[PDB]
């Protein structure tokens, strides 16, 4: 609606989580160096997507000098603010569930239980997304390790319509182009390490299916900008240099 | 307004005690269950668990009773006099028993009960033990991170959303009596009743059915039933 | 010492007893707390926060992402109704798994007025009225707009607004209703009708869904604490 | 008489509880107390004081006089470390036979900050510069000059003064820390190198041995009492 | 803009200080200053470019 500043990045309802700015608690505070949007990759929501994941701060793993200071640092705390922007036009039709969930523990696609490596739990900007039903994995040579969401169960045994308890924003084509979450720092410490937890997981849902006029195929963006807020560090050493694969 | 909101407060929500463990411990003749060790938790059952993760970061002082019922095993006429039922808390780092006789029931500083069969249940109190500011039913992420210099990928390998190996100890329960010439089967089950609970971060209830101590989910992933769209 | 008199239910555990136990960790220095943002003081304040309805429970389209999706078309039948569900806010099917109806499928009773809550998903350039009614129970289930018409009654115009809020106030003969079936305390009903049609012009999609939203107004109080049925262990 | 109602935990014997009992030696007159010398009013007093280190614990030294030692040399390669541990003052194996490990093996939690002390033993002729570094956990253990230089760190000049304190400050995650080996409350790295090296004129020994100290600070609290591993008896 | 009016998108318009290579790429020139600009809200966008420099005056 109005203009978002955050250091030297500029965004043209907002909904603050719980009511609760990101706020401050000798950390490292840099007030500009990581306090600015950074864009991840576009994804394309079309007529047959289930949804998408992202992890936060791990998605900001490799944004500039945030990531640096994140892998420096033993232990570090940040807020963030959310911008999805997906832009149709008055004959578009559909919405999507924008939901902040803190401590977004994902199920695994194994029999064996919390199995999930990190590298699968940590994808990074590109995210992941859900699938309609559940896949068991079948590769016991190589099982794959990783996280099968399913997009009615939100990926974590709970029913999708009650996904709103969290913090959430509906982009609906018809009234809205785009949402806002600000969300302060939640955890059960004052400051955690960022590199092995994950404070904040962002689903994007397709609540109702994309359409258009009477075209079969229809494919739209959708563009993710975080701003960390409030970020502050601690327990500067060595480079942590995490095994991605 | 004159109707109350004081049953649906979270202390009130919490007031009762349900039950988290049952543990086996007999008595005979020295492949053997003559001490019986529980891990503690209150995911070994659904209710409490289920209750407890409509949020998402918990801080409360519990409140646990142990309910004793022993029972004979094929006795022709074999008897037994009262017995005595020793309960050690061993917290994580602590030497835990090898046997039931082992040097470790001392209790010279684990704290224990001992139960008299046929008295009241022995119900303690703990105060909130956690090492952070409150406790975290749900964690995003693992205890530790593959590096490319570690030597092989099992250094860092670790479970997801596993804090830490011995949460909180283990409780140790066995019959303190020698044996009687009659075996004697004993049942002891724990019941946890949180106390001054404060809670952060609500979360939508289960769906499904629990699989391990995770967000996994195996079977029964259909849980809503058929009904007419406009039929009332 | 002191002579005493042992009463009845000595030696007896309630396990909803408050009795002061002994402490087994004496002089522990517990951790403090810190303001951890989203603290929750009551479990109707998870009610008061609306949650979507899983309104169409088809076979094949229940335990999916089509189950909180209701179509709307110009096509459809103006005479028949777009949606019908019981106002039973813990044992009906489209209302029990909601955020509401789990809290409430913890106590026995319960009292207040309900939210409802109801989204329009279509194309900016759709409109039309619809006719969102709720019918206090003793007469028949409206059938049709004339019936439903005649009970309280919001219409509600697409284009204009993408949402409207249905309140359902707290009429009953008793104080506190249960929260199972039960038709000494039936709340009524809930319908929907096309009260004009949805109009569409070319080049537009000529189907839409609508998603429904259900909550607690700050009037809702819940009794008499139970164990849910949603929750089952094999034992 | 007065009624009264037996609660559950009746007729239990908890080894941690305060009540009062009768006295079996009735108006006994006690040996009044002296003022002795080195009374102790806490346990974390003794933590305070600084005892030496195990540092050395190979095959052929451990359980002797030479595992108190590490041997510093001239010769030795300036790129290795001299010695490393984990900062984990009651399960690593060189700290927690401390006196510190010690009274940690009694609790379960601890929290604080640490000081190790660093006394050369060497000729008054032998110079110096040692670098001493602590690394808070997350990356890799400091297996160079120039990773350990990254983290906290002190410079020790052997010539000027014979020892050196190395404050590790408590940095934390949680609040408290776990007295047993475990990856989530893990405590950091201590590394030490060669800064320059040791230069010895002639007619001097070319080695000599160093003994490492470690105690804790006032700030260092601990908690949840239990039973030590480190004494057994055979049943 | 000067589009239709049922035209709608989102634009970074982005400056970059000198020093680093010319951005490329939108992951590149999104670390640097800028502006996303909205078609359909706002058919101008106003991006200021500040004066930064290590010398107080440039040349021509
Ligand atoms: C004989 C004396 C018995 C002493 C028993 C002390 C046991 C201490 C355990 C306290 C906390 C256990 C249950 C609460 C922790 C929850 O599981 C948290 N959500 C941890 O994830």
């Amino acid at each position: 609606v109005l203009q978002l500043t955050i250091g030297n990045s500029t965004i043209t309802n907002s909904v603050v989580a719980y009511g609760r700015w990101p706020e401050f608690i000798q950390p490292t505070e840099p007030d500009v160096a990581t306090c600015r949007f950074y864009t991840l990759d576009t994804v394309m929501w079309g007529k047959e997507s289930k949804g998408w994941w992202w992890k936060l701060p791990d998605a900001l793993r490799d944004m500039g000098l945030f990531g640096q200071n994140m892998y420096y640092h033993y232990l570090g705390r940040s807020g963030y603010t959310v911008h999805v922007q997906c832009n149709a036009s008055k004959f578009h039709q559909g919405a999507l569930g924008v939901f902040a969930i803190p401590e977004y523990c994902l199920a695994g696609d194994s029999d064996k239980q919390r199995y999930t490596s990190y590298a699968n739990a940590n994808p990074g900007e590109k995210g992941g997304k859900f699938y309609s039903q559940f896949n068991r994995d079948t590769a016991v040579t190589s099982p794959k390790r990783e996280f099968c969401p399913v997009d009615y169960l939100l990926g974590c045994g709970v029913l999708l319509g009650n996904a709103f308890v969290y913090p959430h924003q509906i982009i609906n084509l018809r009234t809205n182009n785009s949402a806002t979450i600000v969300l302060p720092y939640v955890n059960a410490m004052a400051i955690d390490s960022m590199v092995k937890h994950n404070n904040w997981g962002i689903a994007i849902l397709p609540l109702s299916p994309l359409d258009f006029a009477q075209e079969s195929s229809v494919e739209i963006p959708i563009t993710v900008t975080i701003a960390p807020m409030c970020s502050e560090f601690n327990g500067l050493r060595n480079v942590t240099a995490p095994k991605f694969q | 307004q004159r109707r109350s909101r004081s049953e649906s407060t979270i202390e009130s929500f919490f007031a009762r005690g349900a039950c988290v463990a049952i543990i086996e411990v007999d008595n005979e003749e020295p492949a053997q269950k003559l001490f019986a060790m529980w891990r503690i938790t209150y995911k070994d059952t659904v209710q409490l668990r289920r209750k407890l993760e409509f949020f998402t970061y918990s801080r409360f002082d519990m409140e646990l009773t142990f309910v004793v019922t022993a029972n004979f095993t094929n006795t022709n006429n074999g008897h037994a006099l009262n017995q005595v039922y020793q309960i050690m808390y061993i917290p994580p780092g602590a030497p835990t028993p090898k046997s039931w006789d082992d040097y470790t029931w001392q209790t010279s500083s684990n704290p224990s009960i001992f139960y008299t069969y046929g008295a009241a249940p022995a119900r303690i109190s703990v105060p909130y033990v956690g090492l952070a500011n409150a406790y975290s039913h749900f964690y995003d992420g693992f205890a530790k991170v593959p590096l490319k210099t570690d030597a092989n990928d099992q250094i860092g390998d670790s479970l997801y959303s596993a804090m830490t190996v011995d949460d909180f100890g283990v409780l140790a329960i066995r019959v303190v009596n020698d044996h009687n010439p009659t075996k004697v089967t004993s049942k002891v089950r724990i019941y946890m009743k949180p106390k001054h609970v404060r809670v952060w971060c609500p979360r939508p209830p289960r769906a499904v059915p629990y699989y391990g101590p995770g967000v996994d989910y195996k079977d029964n992933l259909n849980p809503l039933s058929e009904k007419g769209l406009t039929t009332y | 010492g002191l002579p005493v008199l042992n009463t009845p239910g000595s030696n007896q555990y309630l396990t909803s007893d408050n009795y002061q136990s002994p402490c087994a960790i004496p002089e522990f220095d517990v951790t403090p707390p810190i303001d951890i943002p989203g603290e929750v003081k009551n479990m109707m304040e998870l009610a008061e926060i609306d949650t979507m309805i899983p309104l169409n429970l088809e076979n094949t389209k229940r335990n999916t992402m089509d189950m909180y999706r209701v179509t709307l078309s110009d096509s459809a039948d103006l005479s028949q109704p777009i949606l019908c569900f019981s106002l039973s806010p813990a044992s009906d099917p489209r209302l029990s798994h909601t955020m509401l109806g789990e809290v409430l499928n913890y106590y026995t009773h319960w009292a207040g007025s309900l939210k409802f809550t109801f989204l329009f998903c279509g194309s900016m350039m759709a409109t039309g009225k619809i006719l969102v009614a709720y019918a206090p129970p003793g007469a028949q289930p409206p059938t049709s707009r004339k019936e439903a018409m005649l009970g309280t009654h919001v219409i509600w115009d697409l284009g204009l607004q993408s949402s409207c809020t249905m309140v359902v106030p707290w009429i009953s003969n008793v104080t506190y209703r249960q929260t199972t079936q039960d038709s000494f305390t039936e709340g009524g009903y809930i319908s929907m009708f096309y009260q004009t049609r949805i109009v569409v012009p070319l080049s537009t999609p000529k189907s839409m869904s609508m998603l429904g939203f259900v909550s607690a107004c700050n009037d809702f109080s819940v009794r008499l604490l139970r164990d849910t049925t949603h929750i089952s262990q094999s034992a």
